[PDB]
């Protein structure tokens, strides 16, 4: 499921700026 | 047509009420940009309480003003470290742009300093934390209370531009969330004064814009696709374009496809399709009618502008209220504040 893959991507902390 | 002649006119006035107040806060925003506050307390004013974030070149403290027993959020720039880090133009700006801004959902800068080794910002204390960790705790926002925070960025933003400021920052982790429910913007270290086009690359991957990605240059409706992004995460709980790696994030971003969840009304499906738009000739904010195309559209049909900009509406969610209680922001290792006898990067923080 989607859900299931935004937990696999790894980016579910705080995000850093570029 | 869409409307009636009572309701066209009560539109057609709304909106040039808009106009003449924008013109006004640019008249007092230009005064103070043009002659910034600088030095108003000192060190020794506050104690200092506790760490509520860190970073690369400085820290945001939990202090206490000694004599009215107010707490503040105080960032300390170490002036070597920034030299080091090559953002003195960055935080220069930053503090100009704050101490110049006034708005109900931008956080004030309450007194600023510096001193032979830092540079001091002293800003209200929102102890509600970031939306961010609220929005991961509860997993998504009902489509209402999205739209009570993406109303409050509309305005917010709707303010910026008229003053020529980008943003270039929006995200969850980058809101507060006061004691009222209401919205708090706190960094500025992106934000530039951009009347046309700019060219930095600089936002945060999920966040950017297509036109960012390929190294165009580009202009405020950047902020517009940030805000398609954010409605889209409060509403979803996960972002429209993720995957393991930046590079295809962005593959996803300029791909002009985005896909949404089933619960998602239709309403706020046309809303992110045309904000999420990588053809800028159709992206709303960025059209002949403006900021109107967004405010005007049927997600926002209930939404009181005015009632929000007077934070007259009910909020939808209220921070648990334990004044100086930390429990919203998280915990960090307590390193001391150093101040040299001898004074550093004099030169370069003069305009501080
Ligand atoms: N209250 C309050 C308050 C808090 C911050 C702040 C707290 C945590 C992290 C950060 C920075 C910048 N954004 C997220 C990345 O790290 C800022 C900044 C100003 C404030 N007036």
């Amino acid at each position: 499921t989607t859900y299931a893959d935004f937990i696999a991507s790894g980016r579910t902390g705080r995000r850093n700026a570029i | 047509g869409h409307m009636g002649n009572a309701a066209a006119a009560k539109k057609g006035s709304e909106q040039e009420s808009v106009k003449e107040f924008l013109a006004k806060a640019k008249e007092e925003f230009l005064k103070k940009w043009e002659s910034p506050s600088q030095n108003t307390a000192q060190l020794d004013h506050f104690d200092r309480i506790k760490t509520l974030g860190t970073g690369s070149f400085g820290r945001v403290m939990l202090v206490k003003h000694k004599e009215t027993g107010n707490h503040y959020a105080m960032k300390i720039l170490d002036k070597q470290k920034v030299v080091k880090l090559k953002q003195i133009e960055h935080t220069l700006n930053e503090k100009r742009i704050l101490q110049a801004v006034n708005f109900p959902f931008l956080v004030k800068l309450e007194f600023s300093f510096k001193d032979n080794s830092n540079l001091y910002m002293v800003m209200e204390y929102v102890p509600g934390g970031e939306m961010f960790s609220h929005l991961r705790r509860i997993g998504r926002f009902s489509e209402p209370h999205a739209r009570f925070y993406a109303a409050q960025i509309v305005l917010t933003f709707e303010y910026l531009h008229s003053l020529d400021l980008i943003y270039r920052d929006l995200k969850p982790e980058n809101l507060l969330i006061d004691q009222q429910g209401y919205i708090q913007v706190t960094d500025f270290g992106f934000a530039k004064r951009v009347k046309g086009r700019t060219w930095t690359l600089c936002g945060t991957p999920e966040y950017l814009a297509p036109e960012i990605i390929l190294s165009k240059g580009y202009n405020k409706a950047v902020d517009w696709w940030a805000l398609g992004v954010l409605i889209y995460e409060m509403a979803a709980g996960y972002p429209p374009f993720f995957a393991d790696q930046p590079i295809q994030i962005y593959e996803k971003i300029v791909s002009g496809k985005v896909r949404f969840p089933s619960h998602f009304s239709s309403d706020l499906k046309d809303l992110l399709r045309n904000l999420l738009q990588v053809d800028l000739t159709k992206r709303f904010g960025n059209l002949k009618n403006g900021v109107n195309d967004i405010k005007n559209h049927k997600w926002f049909a209930t939404t009181d502008w005015i009632a929000i900009y007077q934070r007259k509406v009910e909020a939808p969610f209220i921070p648990k209220f334990k004044p100086g209680d930390t429990s919203n922001f998280d915990d960090y290792e307590e390193e001391e504040i150093r101040v040299s006898i001898n004074e550093k990067c004099g030169k370069e923080f003069t305009e501080f």
